[PDB]
């Protein structure tokens, strides 16, 4: 179905490696750090 | 502009 | 989408191209949200105003692309359609209030490295992340620049926040509803960049910082030219409107 696994991209989530941007949303998000 | 697909797509 | 930059390979595996049989050409993007349904924006297949009103034989989905044009033998997938569901409140005469479809297809796609689906907030994670300031990314294969570089070969991608709504509702004469948010930076901001033609039902998503998912909160739905200073893109809201694409799909999945 794709449930269990939704939004964990496996070239990036699934294998822990990050894309070249994704940490510039990661500064963004302030709210419970 | 865009390559063709496979005829079996458009059947 | 102006002033992004080429996606990397895998970066959005949910990133679905709309694309019309005959004549051949990009429709719309789209997201993937299971193995047998597709969210976009109801435009992409329904505006009276430029004569647009598509049937399911008319289009084919495109799963697990990267290149713009090129038939990517081996890596993407083309399913066919077996029912489109628009939202019954759709407001295509107004100002695309609820601009949200679903399509379902023939069959399941099969997910690789290249294809898997996003997911949808719970309410929850709807309010942590939506806020002012916090950013979202938007990918497609739409125009580069407002009028023409006009084309991309490849995925696009940006990072934009989301702005405060009375900043939204400020910068437009349209009528801005609860069901639309807007993004962009500010004249003021410096960088740039915007969704624009072709990218229209396309994912606004986000990485949560909670679970470390991604989530689709936007679809690409409207905007005034693209990436005009004082100008914001508007997106579909998709928490919103969760009570009619959950009630599509227990009823006909
Ligand atoms: N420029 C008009 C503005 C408009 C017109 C009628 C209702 C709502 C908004 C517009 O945006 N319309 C007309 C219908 C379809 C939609 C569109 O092109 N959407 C794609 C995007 C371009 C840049 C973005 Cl940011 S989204
Ligand atoms: N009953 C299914 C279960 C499912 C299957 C695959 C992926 C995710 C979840 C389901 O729940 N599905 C199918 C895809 C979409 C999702 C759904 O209706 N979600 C409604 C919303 C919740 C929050 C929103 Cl925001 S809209
Ligand atoms: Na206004
Ligand atoms: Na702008």
């Amino acid at each position: 179905s794709g449930e269990a696994d939704c939004g964990l991209r496996p070239l990036f989530e699934k294998k822990s490696l990050e894309d070249k941007t994704e940490r510039e949303l990661l500064e963004s998000y302030i709210d419970g750090r | 502009d865009f390559e063709e697909i496979p005829e079996e797509y458009l059947q | 989408i102006v002033e992004g930059s080429d996606a990397e390979i895998g970066m959005s595996p949910w990133q679905v191209m709309l694309f019309r049989k005959s004549p051949q050409e990009l429709l719309c993007g789209a997201s993937l949200i299971s193995d047998r349904w597709v969210l976009t924006a109801a435009h992409c297949l329904l505006y009276p105003p430029w004569d647009k009103n598509f049937t399911e034989n008319d289009l084919l989905v495109r799963i697990g692309k990267h290149s713009r044009t090129r038939y990517e033998r081996n890596i993407e997938k083309i399913s066919m359609l077996e029912k489109i569901y628009i939202h019954p409140r759709y407001n295509w005469r107004e100002n695309l209030d609820r601009d949200i479809a679903l399509m379902k297809l023939k069959k399941p796609v099969a997910f690789s490295d290249y294809i898997h689906p996003v997911c949808l907030p719970d309410r929850e994670t709807a309010a942590s992340l939506l806020q002012a300031g916090y950013k979202g990314r938007v990918t497609g294969w739409g125009n580069l620049k407002e009028t023409w570089k006009g084309q991309p070969s490849v995925l696009q991608v940006v990072n934009l926040p989301i702005v405060e709504r009375p900043v939204c509702k400020d910068s437009t004469r349209i009528r801005i509803t609860d069901n639309m948010f807007c993004a962009g930076y500010k004249p003021d901001e410096g960088k740039r960049g915007d969704a624009c033609e072709g990218d229209s039902g396309g994912p606004f998503v986000m990485k949560s910082p909670f679970n470390n998912r991604w989530y689709q909160m936007g679809i690409v739905s409207w905007g005034e030219g693209c990436d005009r200073d004082g100008k914001y893109g508007f997106y579909t809201h998709v928490f919103r409107l969760k009570k009619w694409i959950q009630k599509v799909i227990d009823q006909f999945g």
